[PDB]
RNA sequence: CGGGUAAACGGCGGGAGUAACUAUGACUCUCUUAAGGUAGCCAAAUGCCUCGUCUUCCAAUUAGAGACGCGCAUGAAUGGA
RNA sequence: GGGCGGCAUAUCUGUUACACGACAACGCAGGUGUCCUAAGGCGAGCUCAGUGGGAACAGAAAUCUCACGUAGAACACAAG
RNA sequence: UUCGCAAGAGUGAAACUUAAAGAAAUUGACGGAAUGGCACCACAAGACGUGGAGCGUGCGGUUUAAUUUGACCAACACGGGGAACUUUACCAGAUCCGGACAGGAUGAGAUUGACAGAUUGAGUGUUCUUUCUCGAUUCCCUGAAUGGUGGUGCAUGGCCGCUUAUGGUCGGUGGAGUGAUUUGUUUGGUUGAUUCCGUCAACGGACGAGAUCCAAGCUGCCCAGUAGAAUUCAGAAUUGCCCAUAGGAUAGCGCAUUCGGUCGAAUUCUUCUCUGCGGGAUUCCUUUGUAAUUGCACAAGGUGAAAUUUUGGGCAACAGCAGGUCUGUGAUGCUCCUCAAUGUUCUGGGCGACACGCGCACUACAAUGUCAGUGAGAACAAGAAAAACGAUCGAACCUACUUGAUCAAAAGAGUGGGGAAACCCCGGAAUCACAUAGACCCACUUGGGACCGAGGAUUGCAAUUAUUGGUCGCGCAACGAGGAAUGUCUCGUAGGCGCAGCUCAUCAAACUGUGCCGAUUACGUCCCU
RNA sequence: GCGCGGAUAGCUCAGUCGGUAGAGCAGGGGAUUGAAAAUCCCCGUGUCCUUGGUUCGAUUCCGAGUCCGCGCACCA
RNA sequence: GCGGGGUGGAGCAGCCUGGAGCUCGUCGGGCUCAUAACCCGAAGAUCGUCGGUUCAAAUCCGGCCCCCGCAACCA
RNA sequence: CACCAUGUUCAA
């Protein structure tokens, strides 16, 4: 075995006692600002969804959340409602993803 | 750690146990029998030691006698 | 301001560690200058300590000579040997 | 002695200094050449330094509260 | 001592020290010398990681009565090494002789074994008190002998690993050298190849390479009551007008579809499946290609299931290494212990012990996601017992079905089947899919489960140092993609995903295989090794 | 001649001036080795200089010192 | 008598209140067959000691203990 | 044409 030369038991003991914590953090990280997204609709936010969200060429739950500062869970819920009232039309659909667009005229 | 199969030479605290030697009783069968004399001159002998009841335990073999118990060598059954 | 010039006047460092007995320090670290004293020479008419230390000279040597050199404060035409 | 040192060369407080005032030394202990538009002026409110009992994080020590507190604080800088 | 301005030049010892110093050639090895090739245990173009976190595991240290020990590219999930007891080799203690045999002293009383009380960790005759039983098997002591996971792998055998994954190695006779040695075995092209063609002081051979062998893909004969299929009769089901809570896209335009429980019959057959010998592929075919100026070949395309060692393995020469193993063996020499044993059993502990450092894994850091549903769907494989025990079978082994169930999981039971193409099994694996109109919505958060608490069940002679599941809590434990460094890899491959076997009474973060989903990049080079 | 500073393990050198003995090297025994060097682990050490006040007691506070270092001793 | 200095284990800045820096050394991990060199990180300070000032002292004001200089002349 | 130092003693 590579038994270190001139290494003491006191040298050993002082090595492990100083080996706790210290060296770490090999990544920069670059922290981000928190996203304050509302979990329920306000009166003015719900008014924007019924009026401003239509006549958008591309409509997506993640897009609407980025506009109205709301959660995607309720952003998707409002979009499903706007389809029930035929204000927007659904172009691509799956379990995980829905794409909507404005109606013609 | 220690050397491979090196003699230990450990001290002993307890006294050494001697080996058990069989204590020999001289003329054993003379003690198991008491000789009686009949008026015709013939001698009748009856054993003073009990017989172990179990047929598997020595049909025709004797049974010990202590002050507190009575047991046998073969059947190992004891009476108190 | 920018160059040259010391046979112009002149000037020519300090602290610490280190070799398998122990001294010592070839070796290394560090602070530093315009350059950090080179070849030599020396208790020299130049050494304070100092009547330095060793050898020699005497019966006895603060003297003399030969050595050594941490040289208060030796040293190169302020010419060195 | 002079020189080197210092300054006793202009000047403030305490002590020497002897209970009026005055008093020497290169006597002792320290200061002065500055600083302040507020650190000047006035009015009004308040009480300081410290302790003690208590109140999350709170611990000797952060802030709140009640008492006691003759100055034991502060008044730019030496001292009275 | 002579000469020289000096620097020096001429002449020129000894004491002492030493077994070689030298010369030229040979074979190796080495070169920050040259030439030609090759290899992702190399790089290039990249992939996915490891190095950062938690945890499993091995290694070193520390600790300890002991934390048994080997190994330091080619040691470190390696010793098939996942150790509760055993294993087990270590530590604290207690038994047995498994000291055969020979020679002596006892001896038909040599001895063996023991209930009760206590000695003890032991309702352990170990020993002791007290006796009974046994019987010539044994005890006493002298030599000897045996056993040992004792030492020594630097005394060895065998086996293995490595040099060393490349193309290497060796005689005979002849030639050349005084000889080691050389030629053959060489250069040119080619090839993975000392593979071939050509040349030739070499001619003939031998081994390795290739061939052979085993699995994959295509196919022939054979073949089925341990594999299946298609029809025909019957018996049952849907049946046409229907437009989803918003309902898009995607085949149908003589007889309409289904129904492995409808456990229904009959007939026919080998399309799938099973497999012992075969076939099939070799540069075979073609370039106004490269090369050829003979050749050996090569590159593109064709034929084809397969197009270049077809793909993946197995085997693998000669020389070695003081490589590993004396911990596989009744493999072993020498040596060590040998009756309070280094033998052998039994009890308990340890191998796991934690300021720390390292190898290899596992799980992650989330939305190309986590949960809760639903669908369709593999392959390799394993399954029970004796000169024992019960009445030649029957129980151990693996399962399916039912029940438990008039209410959690894990369980627990009953019945039946399977000696394994027959039962499991129509093998309902997980990645995966879902127009699921499902929840979450960027946060150390429904990510991540480390750590810990209480209940309960199972395996075992024994669960404390949690053996392992299952339930509810903790989750405020790090971890938000990882510095310098560094591993493996060219196509059904990497990466991902499970499954079986193996260790296994109980326990896979392991290995050995297996199939599933399936790429990026390169078709090179000698810059690094 | 006087003043100052040192006398601690076998050697060298630390020690809160008042409870302190820290070590390195030299030795004995193990780990490693094919045997060694080297390296690591475990063990034997000690008031100095002499009296007093002894802080409750002294290398550590005083007196004497030895024994060694380091300075300095008419005037013209 | 006059002037300057004690700062991580070594040498040396900062000494211009609110603070300790540089090189080496030490430790951990890399590269290497291994050491050095080299690469990536870490730890280590009563700023001699005793007081005072200040809201606050390496840093300002005094005492002490050392270290280094310059003076010590005419008799 | 950047930098690239070293390897304790005997014996296989
Ligand atoms: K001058
Ligand atoms: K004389
Ligand atoms: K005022
Ligand atoms: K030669
Ligand atoms: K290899
Ligand atoms: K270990
Ligand atoms: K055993
Ligand atoms: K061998
Ligand atoms: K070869
Ligand atoms: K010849
Ligand atoms: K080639
Ligand atoms: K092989
Ligand atoms: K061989
Ligand atoms: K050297
Ligand atoms: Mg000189
Ligand atoms: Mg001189
Ligand atoms: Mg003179
Ligand atoms: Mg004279
Ligand atoms: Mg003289
Ligand atoms: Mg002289
Ligand atoms: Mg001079
Ligand atoms: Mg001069
Ligand atoms: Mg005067
Ligand atoms: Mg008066
Ligand atoms: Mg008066
Ligand atoms: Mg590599
Ligand atoms: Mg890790
Ligand atoms: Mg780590
Ligand atoms: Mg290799
Ligand atoms: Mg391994
Ligand atoms: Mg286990
Ligand atoms: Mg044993
Ligand atoms: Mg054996
Ligand atoms: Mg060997
Ligand atoms: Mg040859
Ligand atoms: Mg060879
Ligand atoms: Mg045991
Ligand atoms: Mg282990
Ligand atoms: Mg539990
Ligand atoms: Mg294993
Ligand atoms: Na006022
Ligand atoms: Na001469
Ligand atoms: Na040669
Ligand atoms: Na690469
Ligand atoms: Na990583
Ligand atoms: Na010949
Ligand atoms: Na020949
Ligand atoms: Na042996
Ligand atoms: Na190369
Ligand atoms: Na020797």
């Amino acid at each position: 075995p590579p038994k270190a030369g001139q290494t003491k038991k006191a040298k050993m003991e002082a090595a492990n006692k100083g080996a706790k914590k210290t060296t770490k953090k090999w990544s920069k990280g670059q922290s981000r600002e928190a996203l304050q997204n509302a979990v329920m609709f306000d009166k003015e936010t719900y008014d924007k969804l019924r009026s401003e969200v239509p006549k958008y060429k591309l409509i997506t739950p993640s897009i609407i959340s980025d506009r109205l500062k709301i959660a995607v869970s309720i952003a998707a819920a409002g979009l499903k409602q706007l389809c029930r009232e035929k204000l927007i039309r659904l172009v691509s659909c799956s379990s995980k993803t829905r794409v909507y667009t404005r109606i013609v005229q | 750690g220690g050397k491979g199969k090196k003699k230990k030479k450990r001290i002993f605290t307890k006294p050494k146990k001697p080996t058990h030697r069989h204590k020999l009783e001289k003329m054993r069968a003379l003690k198991y029998f008491k000789v009686t004399e009949n008026d015709d001159g013939s001698y009748k002998v009856e054993r003073t030691r009990q017989d172990c009841p179990h047929p598997q335990c020595g049909a025709g073999v004797y049974m010990a006698q202590h002050k507190d118990r009575q047991y046998c060598g073969k059947c190992h059954l004891t009476y108190k």
